C-alpha cells in the first residue's frame, strides 16, 4: 500500500495527478514518496524500487551503514545510496547535496557511456 | 545555490 509523503496517493495512484505511477518504499519505517515528487531520475527510481532505498529518515551510509556524520553523508540521487563525502572511493568535499550519483550508478555510468 | 527546494529531497534536516 503506503503512499507518496508529498501527495499520500500510492504507487498506483497518485493524489495529485489522478493517475498511477510507483511510490519509493522505505525499508526501514515504510513511508513511500512519488519519484517524480522527489524529483529523483531513472536510475535512482529503478534503483530504489527494486532494492531498499530506505526514506532519509532511515538513511545510512552505504558505506558505513550509521547515518552518523549524515552532515557528511552524500545521498546519491541516482538510487539513493549514501555515503559521508569522505567514505567514498573518490571523496568529495561538500558539492552533492542533491545530485551526485555514488560510485554504484557511477560505474555503471562509465559503463553506460561509449 | 538558493535555499527554495522544488521538494525536500533526502538529507534529513531535523526529523
Ligand atoms: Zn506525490
Ligand atoms: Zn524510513
Ligand atoms: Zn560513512
Ligand atoms: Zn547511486
Amino acid at each position: 500500500g503506503s503512499y507518496c509523503d508529498f501527495c499520500l496517493g500510492g504507487s498506483n495512484m497518485n493524489k495529485k495527478s489522478g493517475r498511477p505511477e510507483e511510490l519509493v518504499s522505505c525499508a526501514d519505517c515504510g513511508r513511500s514518496g512519488h519519484p517524480t515528487c522527489l524529483q529523483f531520475t531513472l536510475n535512482m527510481t529503478e534503483a530504489v524500487k527494486t532494492y531498499k532505498w530506505q526514506c532519509i529518515e532511515c538513511k545510512s551510509c552505504i558505506l558505513c551503514g550509521t547515518s552518523e556524520n549524515d552532515d557528511q553523508l552524500l545521498f546519491c540521487d541516482d538510487c539513493d545510496r549514501g555515503y559521508h563525502m569522505y567514505c567514498l572511493n573518490p571523496p568529495v568535499a561538500e558539492p552533492p547535496e542533491g545530485s551526485w550519483s555514488c560510485h554504484l550508478c557511477w560505474e555503471l555510468l562509465k559503463e553506460k557511456a561509449s | 545555490g538558493l535555499g527554495k527546494g522544488g521538494a525536500k529531497r533526502h538529507r534529513k534536516v531535523l526529523r
